[PDB]
C-alpha cells in the first residue's frame, strides 16, 4: 500500500557510530531502489548481487538498512573481502554479499569546530569479527603479559578510539554517512 | 599526505627555548607524534594526540597544534637534547612521516688540541701509509686542514671524519688522514698537518719528519 | 622488564632473502599492531609493514610483493621474510609496537642493519697510532666490509676521552675508522693500553697493545 | 582538552540554579565526570558523581534531594541543577573528569582535567554593577580602584589583554556593607606615561557592566 | 565518611631542596585490585586544581620528574624532590575508593627567598569618586618579601585606626614575592577638612619605616 521507509534511515538527524550500527529491518513494504540510484546525492553506490534496476524487479523475504559513519578514506572497506580496522574490529559484510553500500560526506553534520568525538571505532580486539556481528563491549583491553585489573593504564588501553572530526580536515578523513542494504516475501520494486 | 617539517637544521644555546614545526598539507586533526632520534639509536615518542607527553619523557618538551600547523618546544634547552626529531602521522596507515629536524647545540667558542700521527711500522710492511692527524674537543664544527709533505700543499689524497657533538661539552672532534703508498712515503721527510680554526689568533701546525 | 630486540641482518647479495627476528618481552606481540620501520643512511624514517592484533597485514608499495611479515605466538617473535632484495633495501629495521593514535610507536627495537651488496666479507687490519701534560693514542681500523666494527679500550675499563670516528667508505669499496683516546703524559709507562676491535660480519676479534 | 563551565551568579536563600559544563577535545560519552566545589578560602569538598551513559549517580548526604545532576552526551554537555540553596552552599563550582574508563577506576575516582570554575554566591540579594576609578600614577605604577560591586567576580585586564606582566589584581574585600572592592594595579616605565595608553577594562558581568576608563597623570 | 589529614599545614622551603607532605587516612585505601587509591592535586593561585600523583605513586600526564607520591595502606608522601617558584600553591590529598570522596585540608608551601622591600606608592582619590560623596586613598606595597608587614593610615600626622582595610595577593610564581594594598575611606567633607594624608609602611627588609604623602 505504500513506500518502504527509507527518510527514516538516510535523511535522518542523528547517524549511529560503527563501533555500534544501527540496523532497521523492512518489511510489509515494497519501494523505489532507483530514486536512491537516480538520486546523485550520494558519492558511493555500489551492489554486490545483481543491477540497482533488476532489484527493483524483484521482491525479497525480508531488506535490512545498517547504517553508521566513518572516514571517507575507509569505506572502500565496507564491502566483502577487505580487511582494515573497520571491517576487521568494527564491521563486516560476509563475502557472499548480495546488496548495496551507498556513502556521501557529511562534513557539515558530522565535524563541528574544535573536534566533534562522538562517533567512536573500535580500535583494539584480539581477533576480528565474523560477518554482521556488533561488539559494544568497553571492557580493558589488555596488550601485555599482566593483567590490568580495571584500570586504563599501560598496555591497558580503553578500546574505543573517536574520530575527531573538525571541518577543516581532508577529504579522505572527513564524515561519510554509510547505509548498507541486505537482502534475504514482504518488500518489492 | 606529506608532512614538511622546517626548519630543516637548527642550532641554539643551552637554556633557550627552541620551536619546531611541522605541517601537513591536507588537515590531521590532533593526529600527529612526535619521536626524537638520537644518532645510532632508535627513535622516542616524545608526544602523541599533537599534545599529550609520553610517560617519562622530560616536562621541558611540549606540543601544540591541530589541523596543519603543529609545534614541538624544547622549553629551556639542555647539551644531551641534540637528536633529529621527525613528526609522524598516526590516522593514515603508511605512516608519513616528516623529513626531520637536526637540533645541534651551541656553545662558546673552543679551539681544538691537534696531534699527528706516523704510520705504523707494523703498516709499512704492506706498502700503504696513512698518516693521521686529529683536532680535539674545538667547537664550532667548521676547520680547514691542510697536509704539507716535504713543504707542499697536498690535495686529493686526505679524508676526515668528523663525530657528532659530545653529550655534555657540546664539542666536536676530527682525524684527517693522508693516504699514500711507502714508496713515496719514503721520498720525503716532513710532514704537517696545518690546522685554521675560528678558535686559534693563528695557524697551528704539527709535524714530525721520518725517523 | 618491556623490551623488543631483534636480530638476522647482515649483507646479503642481492636479488636474495633474509629474515629478521624481534623478540618481544613484556609486550604480546599477537595481541598489538606490530610494524617494522626502515631508515635508510642518512635519511628519514619509512614505514615497511603492519601485523594487527586480529590477523591483517599492511604493506608499503615499495615492498609489497617481495617481503612478508608473520609472527610465531609462542615465542612472543614477530619476523619479517626479505625476499628478491634490491639496493634500496639497504637500512636499519626496527620493529616497534604501534599503538595507532593512543599513543605512537611507543617502544622501539635497538636496530638491525641489512646491507644488500655484491661486495664480499673482508676483515680490517688493526695497525696502532702511538704516542709522541697530556697525550693522545689511538687504534686505526683498516679496510673492512660491511659494517659494524666495535672498538673498546681495555674491554671497557678505559672509556674517558676515547673517541671513535664514524667510518669513512675509500675508493676501494671497503671501509675504514680510527679511534683515539686521550690519556696523561705520565700513563705511557705505568699503564697498558690496549684497543680491542670486533667485527661481527667476517667473525674477527683482534686485540693490540699500543707501545710509543 | 576543555571543559567549559557556564550559569553561575546570584539566587535567593531557598532558590534554584542550574550549572551546565560542557566539554570538547575528549570522547565524553565513554568518561565519568563529577562536580567539586570548594568555598572561599575553605578547601574542596566533594558533590556529585555521574557515569557515562547516565544511569549511575551519587551525591554526598550534605546535597541529597536538592540537586540532581545528569548530562545529554549528544550535546557533549553536563550539569548539575541544585534547589533549596542555602548559606552554606556558596563556593566555587568545578566539574572535573575522571581519569580512568575502566572499572575499578571509580565513577567518583581521580578527576583529570578540572574546569575552570563557576561561583554561586547565596544571599537576599543585591546586584549592583561597580563604579570604577583613576589610580593616578624610571619606573611607576597606576591602577583601578572597582569600588562597591555585588555579587562576586569582578574581572580586570589591562589594554584588553595585552598588558599582563607586573599586573596584581588583588583579592576583593568586604567592607561595612554588603558590598565589594578591590584595586587593581600595574607598573610600567615612569617613561612610557606619554606614549601608550593605559586602559582598564573593568568586567563585572552579572550586572552586564562592561566598564574601559582610560587612566590619565594628574599634575 | 573516610578522614585524610596531611601534615604540615605549612611547609616554607627554599628553590632547588626538597618538600615532603605527608597524609594519611582513617580506613586503609589499599586494593580494589592491588592498588592504593589515593592522589595528590595541587591547586595554584587563582587556578583549578590539578591531579599530580594518582593510584598512590603514578605521576599524572604531564606532571614534572621531580613529583613522586609513596606509601601503602594508610601512611602516605607526596615528595618533591627539588622544588621551584613555579610550584608553590596548595596541595590536598584525596581517597578515591569509597563514594564520600574527601580531601584533605591543604599544606600550603610557600616558597622562602633573599627579604626584598615594598616599593610604596599612595593614590589621592579621584576627581569621580567626590562626585558621589565618599573618598578612598590607596597606599600600596609593591613586591615585597615576606608577608610581615604593617602600614599605618595618619591625616595631619593623626593615626588613623578604624577605616583602613587591607587586601593582599599570594605569592608570585616568578618573583616569590607579595604586594599589598591599603585603602582609607572617608567622606568627600572629612577628606576636604586635611592637607596631609600619607601612609607609613614598616617592613622587615626596610631599615628606615619609609613614608609617602601626597597634599590636597
Amino acid at each position: 500500500t505504500n513506500l518502504c521507509p527509507f527518510g527514516e534511515v538516510f535523511n535522518a538527524t542523528r547517524f549511529a557510530s560503527v563501533y555500534a550500527w544501527n540496523r532497521k529491518r523492512i518489511s510489509n513494504c515494497v519501494a523505489d531502489y532507483s530514486v536512491l540510484y537516480n538520486s546523485a546525492s550520494f558519492s558511493t553506490f555500489k551492489c554486490y548481487g545483481v543491477s540497482p534496476t533488476k532489484l527493483n524487479d524483484l521482491c525479497f523475504t525480508n531488506v535490512y538498512a545498517d547504517s553508521f559513519v566513518i572516514r571517507g578514506d575507509e569505506v572502500r572497506q565496507i564491502a566483502p573481502g577487505q580487511t582494515g580496522k573497520i571491517a576487521d574490529y568494527n564491521y563486516k559484510l560476509p563475502d557472499d554479499f548480495t546488496g548495496c553500500v551507498i556513502a556521501w560526506n557529511s562534513n557539515n553534520l558530522d565535524s563541528k569546530v574544535g573536534g566533534n568525538y562522538n562517533y567512536l571505532y573500535r580500535l583494539f580486539r584480539k581477533s576480528n569479527l565474523k560477518p554482521f556481528e556488533r561488539d559494544i563491549s568497553t571492557e580493558i583491553y589488555q596488550a601485555g603479559s599482566t593483567p590490568c585489573n580495571g584500570v586504563e593504564g599501560f598496555n591497558c588501553y580503553f578500546p574505543l578510539q573517536s574520530y575527531g572530526f573538525q571541518p577543516t580536515n581532508g577529504v579522505g578523513y572527513q564524515p561519510y554517512r554509510v547505509v548498507v542494504l541486505s537482502f534475504e516475501a514482504t518488500v518489492c520494486g | 599526505i606529506q608532512l614538511t617539517q622546517s626548519p630543516s637544521s637548527l642550532s641554539a644555546s643551552v637554556g633557550d627555548r627552541v620551536t619546531i614545526t611541522c605541517r601537513a598539507s591536507q588537515g590531521i586533526s590532533s593526529y600527529l607524534a612526535w619521536y626524537q632520534q638520537k644518532p645510532g639509536k632508535a627513535p622516542k615518542l616524545l608526544i602523541y594526540a599533537a599534545s599529550t607527553l609520553q610517560s617519562g619523557v622530560p616536562s621541558r618538551f611540549s606540543g601544540s597544534g591541530s589541523g596543519t600547523d603543529f609545534t614541538l618546544t624544547i622549553s629551556s634547552l639542555q647539551p644531551e637534547d641534540f637528536a633529529t626529531y621527525y613528526c609522524q602521522q598516526l590516522n593514515s596507515y603508511p605512516p608519513a612521516f616528516g623529513g626531520g629536524t637536526k637540533v645541534e647545540i651551541k656553545r662558546t667558542v673552543a679551539a681544538p688540541s691537534v696531534f699527528i700521527f706516523p704510520p705504523s711500522d707494523e703498516q709499512l710492511k704492506s706498502g700503504t701509509a696513512s698518516v693521521v692527524c686529529l683536532l680535539n674537543n674545538f667547537y664550532p664544527r667548521e676547520a680547514k686542514v691542510q697536509w704539507k709533505v716535504d713543504n707542499a700543499l697536498q690535495s686529493g689524497n686526505s679524508q676526515e671524519s668528523v663525530t657528532e657533538q659530545d653529550s655534555k661539552d657540546s664539542t666536536y672532534s676530527l682525524s684527517s688522514t693522508l693516504t699514500l703508498s711507502k714508496a713515496d712515503y719514503e721520498k720525503h721527510k716532513v710532514y704537517a698537518c696545518e690546522v685554521t680554526h675560528q678558535g686559534l689568533s693563528s695557524p697551528v701546525t704539527k709535524s714530525f719528519n721520518r725517523g | 622488564e618491556v623490551q623488543l630486540v631483534e636480530s638476522g641482518g647482515g649483507l646479503i647479495q642481492p636479488g636474495g632473502s633474509l629474515r629478521l627476528s624481534c623478540a618481544a618481552s613484556g609486550i604480546t606481540v599477537s595481541s598489538n599492531y606490530m610494524s617494522w620501520v626502515r631508515q635508510a643512511p642518512g635519511k628519514g624514517l619509512e614505514w615497511v609493514s603492519v601485523i594487527y592484533s586480529g590477523g591483517s597485514t599492511d604493506y608499503a608499495d615499495s615492498v609489497k610483493g617481495r617481503f612478508t611479515i608473520s609472527r610465531d605466538k609462542s615465542k612472543n617473535t614477530l619476523y619479517l621474510q626479505m625476499n628478491s632484495l634490491r639496493a634500496e633495501d639497504t637500512a636499519v629495521y626496527y620493529c616497534a609496537r604501534d599503538l595507532g593514535e593512543a599513543g605512537g610507536m611507543d617502544v622501539w627495537g635497538q636496530g638491525t642493519t641489512v646491507t644488500v651488496s655484491s661486495a664480499s666479507t673482508k676483515g680490517p687490519s688493526v695497525f696502532p697510532l702511538a704516542p709522541s701534560g697530556t697525550a693522545a693514542l689511538g687504534c686505526l681500523v683498516k679496510d673492512y666490509f660491511p659494517e659494524p666494527v666495535t672498538v673498546s679500550w681495555n674491554s671497557g675499563a678505559l672509556t674517558s676521552g676515547v673517541h671513535t670516528f664514524p667510518a669513512v667508505l675509500q675508493s676501494s669499496g671497503l671501509y675504514s675508522l680510527s679511534s683515539v683516546v686521550t690519556v696523561p703524559s705520565s700513563s705511557l709507562g705505568t699503564q697498558t693500553y690496549i684497543c680491542n676491535v670486533n667485527h661481527k660480519p667476517s667473525n674477527t676479534k683482534v686485540d693490540k697493545k699500543v707501545e710509543p
